């Protein structure tokens, strides 16, 4: 019931033989599984945790230079000496003044000069790295148990807590009334937490690329520094300046905590003020399905009269939800709920809310249904007195189907072979669709990595136009299949 | 900079929004307006350089399009 | 950003020394380069298509080099 | 001499007054009332809304949030008329002397 | 240009086109500031809250 009212919500129907179903759990949305005679469950990724973090490395953001000093020497006679050019914690630079007989010395060249001035970090940007072990991912189960305030309620008292942890692979979440679901999650294979940073910076945090931010350019620490002074790349955060070859001087070269802001677009921004916590990523779980039993089977059907206490409402997914109220005698009894043609001869509409259930006389089980396109009818109730609502639901086969292809070519776009796990069930066409989409995404990946959206959508035109203009015939296909395959994944990148 | 140096193609990206996903999706195209807008003296000689150089129109307008985004970039 | 926008082109300038000159003068070239030497699957793609687009090798040579210098700056 | 400013921009800011509204889908974009408020920076976005957020319709939920923003740093601009200029210049002969 | 004890010479149309946000000049005040969307963020991950 949680996943009803989510834009990113998607139905897996159906588990393999030995009845288990295969699907991943993106931050952000839910999945609805349902399968024949198992209950309707709701899985939703709510949290990830990295624990223990590693500091890997401090960037110095802002910086202060004091204690400066020069030294010069006459024309030809070599380099000044400064005392603090021995130490690392002042930065040095060596030029070349006029020098001459106003200026003390016997001889008309260029003398040299050494300006040192001693550099103090302000600010950091400290980057954690976390080992794929302590990666606490948290998954909440609610099943479709039309409870009067399970429908999109968030708050999750009446949904199970489960955490995923590699130290454990099966996870077993007993439902109350619908026995136990065991998933078989792979916290090690989402994201690669051994190939990223947590970059927090002045009470934000990033989760970056490690070899992004091993480049960047600022004054560094190696992360083990401990008296925190050495930083090692300091002549990006100064300025040394001799502007008309007379005097030097050094400068200590503004913040970067808006340029940092500007740099780290396009990385998501994650929760290190307390925890580490991520709310970004997938996680693919395998869903057994052996010890779900429908809650409410051995009931009797429910023969009093039904109320709706609540207007039929259409969810974003062409699936109607409706709460009704029952008055009868047998209070724990199943609803006669049904989704009928015009006619009352086809039954059309399949329920989500699989098997709903009056556990109580005085509480208003809402339930969920997914009505066919165009009029239909809800009967709710047996014949003696029953509720007959019409609907209609507006689009088509044709748009749905184009709006399914939508989705599944945009969870390929965000997930890469792992869109090939979503709802596979076994398959030999799914093993080999994974196996072509690795290596094509390996191609890719090498030959497009570190390009913005603009530059994919100008390569795939090119590519296209090469294609469209190619004498043979395979290679003129394939070379515009990928020039549109680049277009459609420069339009569909970025966030 | 670090502002050169922008974490785009990292490979990274999931469903959740990233940085500055709506600000950043057409900074740079904006960028290249501008520049093009204060500076047509170089547009006009971009695209008579590339008119020579490209013996066809797709060459030469990939070669226009090329030094037009070019020349803001290092400027 | 700003920093995107660095006041290079617009005359004014004399024989005093401007503000990082120093620096800017080839930090360009540099980042280019360790863009291109962290992602070298894109350089390849770069060099192949330049090669089908560009007739002359001067054309080809033009197109690869303008390619490569804005894919890390269009980012 | 006598420079006049002709823009003062914002190096460095940040906001105090966060405030959100928020209406269900097909009831049009919320209003705040400090959308009105120079001082106040906003942005109309669109949420999920349904029955969980208390709503009742299962849509897109435009949604209205604002915040006051505060400089905390600015850099002048300042303009000078080129009758203002003063240009300083030493006319010194080889005398072959000192002062 | 005058930053923080430190000032260049700038070109004036170069000035203007800076993406900060700007008073006039005579505003005495603030509270009036022109591009303040390009010195903030709005960021709405999935659909939840902005
Ligand atoms: C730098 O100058 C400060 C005075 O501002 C002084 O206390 C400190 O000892 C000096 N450090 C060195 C290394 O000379
Ligand atoms: C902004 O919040 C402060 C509390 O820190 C309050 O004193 C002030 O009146 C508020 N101003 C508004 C809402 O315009
Ligand atoms: C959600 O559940 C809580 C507790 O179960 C309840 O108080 C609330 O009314 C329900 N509906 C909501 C929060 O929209």
């Amino acid at each position: 019931m949680r996943c009803i009212g989510i834009s990113n919500r998607d139905f897996v129907e159906g588990v393999s033989g030995g009845s288990w179903v295969d699907i991943v759990l993106e931050h952000g949305s839910c999945v609805t599984t349902m399968a024949k005679n198992k209950p309707t469950l709701d899985f939703e990724l709510i949290k990830t945790e990295a624990k223990h973090p590693a500091t890997l490395r401090k960037y110095c953001i802002e910086a202060k230079l004091t204690n400066t000093t020069t030294a010069s020497r006459c024309p030809t006679q070599g380099e000044p000496s400064l005392n603090e050019e021995q130490d690392k914690r002042f930065v040095c630079k060596h030029s070349m003044v006029d020098r001459g007989w106003g200026n003390g010395c016997g001889l008309f060249g260029k003398g040299g000069i050494v300006t040192c001035a001693m550099f103090t970090c302000k600010k950091n940007m400290e980057g954690k790295i976390v080992q794929p072990e302590n990666l606490e991912y948290t998954i909440v189960i609610t099943p479709h148990s039309g409870e009067e305030n399970a429908v999109g309620n968030d708050t999750g008292k009446h949904g199970k807590e489960i955490k995923v942890t590699p130290q454990s692979s099966i996870t077993e979440a007993e439902l109350t009334g619908y026995g136990t679901v065991t998933m078989e999650c792979s916290p090690r294979t989402g994201l690669d937490f051994n190939e990223m940073v947590l970059l927090q910076m002045e009470n934000k945090a990033w989760l970056v690329h490690r070899q992004w931010f091993l480049d960047l350019p600022l004054p560094w620490l190696p992360g083990a520094d401990t008296q925190g002074s050495n930083w090692i790349q300091k002549e990006t955060l100064v300025t040394f300046k001799n502007p008309h070859a007379k005097k030097q001087d050094v400068v200590v070269l503004g913040s970067q905590e808006g340029a940092m802001h500007t740099a780290l677009t396009g990385a998501t921004e994650i929760q290190m003020s307390s925890g580490n916590l991520l709310f970004t990523g997938h996680l693919k779980c395998r869903l057994r399905m052996d010890k779900l039993q429908l809650k409410g089977m051995s009931y009797s059907m429910c023969t009093g009269k039904f109320k709706v206490v609540k207007e039929i409402a259409e969810t974003q997914h062409g699936t109607i939800v409706i709460r009704v109220q029952y008055e009868g005698d047998g209070s724990p009894c199943k609803i006669p709920f049904e989704i009928m043609d015009l006619e009352k001869r086809h039954v059309l509409g399949r329920l989500i809310t699989v098997n709903p259930i009056v556990t109580e006389k005085d509480s208003p089980v809402n339930i969920e249904a997914e009505p066919p396109f165009g009029d239909s009818y809800i009967i709710i109730g047996v014949e003696p007195g029953q509720l007959k609502l019409s609907w209609f639901k507006k689009g088509s086969s044709i748009g749905q189907m184009f709006e399914t292809t939508m989705r599944g070519a945009k969870r390929m776009a965000i997930l890469g072979d792992t869109a090939w796990d979503f709802g596979s069930l076994g398959g030999v066409f799914t093993s080999i669709g994974k196996a072509l989409h690795q290596v094509f995404g390996a191609i890719y990946g090498a030959a497009f990595s570190g390009v913005s959206w603009t530059m994919k959508i100008l390569i795939g035109v090119v590519i296209t136009w090469i294609g469209m203009n190619s004498r043979s015939t395979s290679l003129s296909v394939s070379l515009v299949l990928v020039g549109v395959v680049t277009l459609y994944l420069g339009v569909m990148v970025q966030a | 900079s670090v502002a050169l140096v922008p974490h785009v193609g990292m490979g990274l990206e999931t469903r959740t929004e990233t940085w500055m996903s709506s600000e950043g999706a057409w900074k740079h195209a904006q960028r290249i307006e501008t520049w093009v807008l204060r500076h047509p003296g170089f547009t006009i000689m971009a695209a008579i350089l590339a008119y020579t150089i490209g013996t066809t129109y797709f060459q030469r307008v990939l070669i226009f399009i090329l030094l037009t985004a070019v020349a803001p970039s290092m400027t």
